């Protein structure tokens, strides 16, 4: 069991990469949600207020 | 136990009592050295957001432990603002650049505050079109236009703050000052 | 007699058992088979820091040792200034209660400061920023100490001009 | 000589707080990295502190 040790090390590493990128993506996209739908609501309420005026 | 200012012969500035009151709430090692600097203003630096960002150069080499204070007066003299530890400047959409120690406040002759909570880290954001504080469901906790004319404030999970502006949902700007410490 | 209060940081695997005392849990070794109960058992909570890269882990460890030496020397100078300038008693009370509570209770109840340091960052940027903050605090304290040295020398000169 | 003494007192105490915090943080990172190097894949380390006061 000489190669399995490094194989499992590379495992640990790649699971770490896929996880870390998954959570950073999740936060990225929830923050992007907040950003995008809030800016959209602001712009649409603005262009509705001007239209009603 | 005292603070100083550096304005230049303009109509409206900030009061020393207000700065003494606000000095209560911020990270230690910052309240100790007390010489506030007027980094930008609305009266004697125009009314352009780009001018604001250019004036506030993220020059943190001399002191990366520097507090940034934004004070804004709403339409009907309702003063409020927030405290930030990082200079404002447009960034890539990757992440909010902000330490989990900022806070908001509603000042008056009646101080209040809303320290950062660990629920999340939202809308500590900075871009060429707007500059808003904590947010979440519903619009941002604080917001200033590209043109510095209207603003929005609402409760958020990042701070659990109340509504700061006298005109809650949206309002207009009449004077803005920025301070560095 | 010097009533020292020092601390040793030890980490062991989950299946750590004493072969010298087989069948006895580690906790008991620290409770009854200890050196006599002089020490108190306390655990250190370590948040699951994300590993940057094992390839750079050796260089990371050596630079870690370097920065640890630097910060230790800086705190040594800090305590020297504190004791010498009558800021704290020389014989004892070298430490102070952080959060107005004793360091021995802090270390046992130690927790990672999530407010300032975020666990989402890699090892490299975290070590960079901690080294930067340590440098800034060291420079500020050294400058202030030099300023107070100048102040006391000014007072000494003022005394000298009075006499003679 | 009075004022600067008090200001130095205050800055020195806040430094002894924050620098010490960073010192323990650095040692925490040290123990974590050493355990990672010497041990295997999963973190299940029992990090304990034992204080031996008398000359031991």
């Amino acid at each position: 069991a000489l190669t399995p040790n490094q194989v499992n090390d590379e495992l640990n590493k790649m699971q770490a990469f896929i996880r870390k990128e998954a959570e950073e993506k999740a936060k990225e996209i929830q923050l992007k949600a907040d950003q995008e739908y809030e800016i959209e609501k602001t712009n649409i309420v603005r262009n509705e207020t001007n239209n009603i005026d | 136990r005292l603070n100083g200012y550096l304005p230049s012969t303009k109509n409206k500035l900030l009061t020393p009592e207000m700065c003494d009151e606000i000095r209560t709430l911020m990270p230690t090692r910052i309240q100790l050295y007390t010489e506030w600097n007027l980094l930008y203003s609305l009266e004697q630096h125009g009314s352009s957001l780009h001018s604001l960002y250019s004036n506030v150069a993220p020059d943190s080499k001399e002191f990366r432990r520097v507090g940034y204070v934004l004070v804004i007066k709403d339409r009907k003299n309702g003063i409020f603002g927030a405290y930030s530890n990082e200079a404002f400047h447009p960034n890539e959409h990757r992440q909010y650049t902000g330490n989990g120690e900022c806070f908001l406040w509603k000042l008056d002759k009646r101080f209040s505050g809303y320290p950062y909570t660990g629920v999340n880290e939202f809308a500590i954001y900075c871009t060429s079109e707007f500059l808003s504080m904590g947010a979440g469901d519903g619009h941002y906790g604080l917001l200033c236009d590209d043109g510095l004319l209207h603003g929005v404030s609402n409760p958020c999970q990042t701070y659990g703050n109340e509504v700061l502006s006298k005109e809650g949902k949206k309002f207009s700007i009449v004077a803005l000052e920025v301070w560095r410490v | 007699l010097y009533t020292a209060n020092d601390f040793i940081l030890i980490s062991l695997p989950q299946n750590a058992q004493p072969v010298t005392a087989p069948g006895s849990k580690t906790d008991s070794w620290f409770n009854e088979t200890l050196i006599g109960g002089r020490a108190f058992v306390s655990d250190f909570k370590i948040p699951e820091f994300k590993i940057g890269s094992l390839d750079t882990l050796i260089v990371e460890s050596e630079e870690l040792s370097k920065v640890d030496n630097q910060i230790g020397a800086s705190i040594g100078k800090i305590i020297e200034i504190l004791q010498g300038l009558n800021e704290t008693s020389t014989n004892a009370y070298r430490t102070l209660p952080i959060n107005n509570m004793p360091v021995p209770e802090y270390l046992e109840n130690f927790q990672w400061q999530t407010r300032k340091f975020k666990l989402d960052k890699s090892i490299k940027d975290l070590i960079t920023l901690i080294s930067n903050e340590s440098s800034q605090l060291d420079a500020d304290v050294r400058a202030t100490y030099a300023n107070y040295n100048s102040a006391k020398t000014n007072l000494a000169a003022a005394e000298r001009k009075k006499t003679g | 000589e009075q004022s600067l003494r008090v200001q130095l007192v205050r800055l020195a105490k806040t430094a002894y707080v924050d620098v010490f915090i960073n010192w323990f943080h650095i040692k925490a990172l040290r123990v974590y990295v050493e355990s990672v190097l010497r041990y295997g894949l999963p973190p299940h380390f029992n990090i304990k502190i034992i204080a031996v006061p008398p000359k031991n």
